[PDB]
């Protein structure tokens, strides 16, 4: 027999189902949530780093004047300076005085802890989720995970779930990310080769192995000092380590839904929005036929004690006449209070706890096949702070008989009242105006 | 809580202010020619605030 449901999505909390075959006694399902997960696609556009310079050894002949080489690799600034006249640690270097000539080069490379730290850029796309669902009923406790396209079956003891596709696939992303060491960030990076000296994406290249850079960060050389050897040097510095200690906050404190992350793969756990739907196909060797189906009659439920309030405080008793002992199965079918526990006991008067936050409640129960009724009054409790949730669905709604609006229909019907003798007393002369 | 309260309050006092308005049309209408004539015997009608 296959059947139906939808459940809401938010971790620890009870939701409960039927059939009703035929013939055989009732059966009733639960159905929890534990884990939800969800998972985008990505691919990597490019990366950057933290680099440095090098400066090889400049060079001088004298009495002779230069000439520098072009060569490929990124950055290469050559230069040449006349009239310079050294004074080394022994003595001075060599003296054909007005005719000397220098010249200085420098580049600019990756670092060395580049293969341990880096910050990656991104791009998202459409997303799948998938949830671990706590299933019981009958004689079983069971868990599965599922994915919740929907395409994937499962299989328990003879019996087969498959879920709805989503309510909705929004994502708390947008389509450009940038990743750094264990949280995510929210930016607008700078297409390719079009970086500015200073801010962010300086040095840029694809697939972290070698051979391609790009760098622009404003080389420029100077004149050396007067009567010295040193290679004299300006840049704007870096850009990267310029980032990360002016940065913003973090994506993990401004997350809409509780929605958290981990990210070896970028994740976003236990978000709760929504419903998601379920079907079932279900075996044939979990039910019970008749022959150990107690029968039971004449039911009548009261009630002694309620609050609203976040967990199980309402009790009742029930009061039933036996022919044979077993177990049976119990339901509220309104969504204003749920029952607590799955399977009553045999023969006597026996309990059930309930939660609503209403003031003043009315629905129909029925253990076996025999249906009641029973209602109540309420009362608020005395706090203001607990730390666990939402134990009920949180409708509270007024009923169609309550002590608050007894009065209403009195005051209505007396309004409506007061115009019906208005309205025929106009009348009854209206005619006999027409003699 | 406002929503709610001040609708009521409006739909109540209209319906007072009908019921009013046109029970004295009706004693108009029903003194109106006794007023007319040269000659003043109203009957004995007091119920509707006789002159």
């Amino acid at each position: 027999y296959e059947h139906t449901a939808v459940i809401p999505n938010q971790v620890g909390f009870p939701y409960k189902a039927h059939v009703a075959r035929e013939g055989y006694s009732p059966l009733t399902l639960q159905m929890q949530v534990v884990e939800t997960s969800l998972e985008p696609t990505l691919n990597l556009e490019y990366i950057t780093c933290d680099y440095k310079t090098k400066v090889p050894s400049p060079y001088v002949k004298c009495c002779g004047t230069a000439e520098c080489r072009t060569q490929d690799k990124p950055e290469y600034k050559c230069a040449v300076f006349t009239g310079v006249y050294p004074f080394m640690w022994g003595g001075a270097y060599c003296f054909c005085d007005s005719e000397n000539t220098q010249m200085s080069e420098a580049y600019v490379e990756r670092a060395d802890v580049c293969k341990h730290d880096y910050a990656a850029a991104y791009r998202a796309h459409t997303a799948s989720l998938r949830a671990k669902i706590k299933v019981t009923y009958g004689t079983v406790n069971q868990t599965v995970e599922a994915y919740v396209n929907g395409d994937h079956a499962v299989t328990l003891a003879g019996t087969k779930f498959i879920f709805g596709p989503v309510s909705t696939a929004w994502t708390p992303f947008d389509t450009k990310i940038v990743v750094y060491k264990g949280e995510v960030y929210n930016q607008d990076f700078p297409p390719y080769g079009a970086g500015q000296p200073g801010r962010f994406g300086d040095i840029q290249s694809r697939t972290l192995d070698s051979k391609d850079l790009y760098a622009n960060t404003g080389l420029k050389l100077a004149r050396p000092a007067a009567g010295n050897i040193h290679v004299p040097y300006t840049q704007t510095p870096s850009g990267f380590k310029t980032w990360q200690k002016d940065r913003d906050s973090p994506l993990n404190a401004k997350a809409p839904f509780g929605c958290t992350i981990q990210t070896n793969p970028v994740r976003a756990m236990n978000c709760a929005v929504g419903n998601i739907p379920v079907s079932m196909d279900i075996a044939d060797s979990a039910f019970t036929r008749l022959t150990d189906a107690p029968i039971i009659s004449e039911l009548l439920c009261t009630v002694s004690t309620c609050t609203h309030s976040s967990d199980f405080g309402g009790v009742a008793v029930l009061s039933y006449k036996v022919e044979k002992a077993g177990r049976c199965d119990v339901h509220s079918h309104s969504n204003v209070a749920v029952l607590q526990e799955v399977s009553i006991e045999a023969e006597g008067r026996s309990v059930i706890h309930f939660s609503t936050a209403s003031a003043a409640p009315s629905f129909i129960v029925s253990v076996c096949s025999s249906r009641a009724t029973c209602t109540a009054k309420c009362e608020p409790p005395k706090d203001h702070v607990v730390t666990y949730p939402a134990n009920h669905n949180g409708i509270t709604l007024p009923d169609l008989s309550s002590t608050a609006m007894t009065w209403a229909q009195h005051l209505a019907g007396g309004v409506g009242l007061l115009i019906a003798l208005a309205v025929l007393i106009l009348v009854i002369v209206t005619c006999i105006t027409l003699r | 809580t406002i929503v709610v309260v001040i609708r009521v309050s409006v739909v109540v006092l209209l319906s007072f202010a009908a019921s009013v308005y046109m029970c004295v049309v009706a004693r108009t209408k029903c003194l109106t020619p006794y007023a007319l004539t040269p000659g003043a015997v109203v009957p004995v009608t007091i119920g509707v605030l006789c002159c």
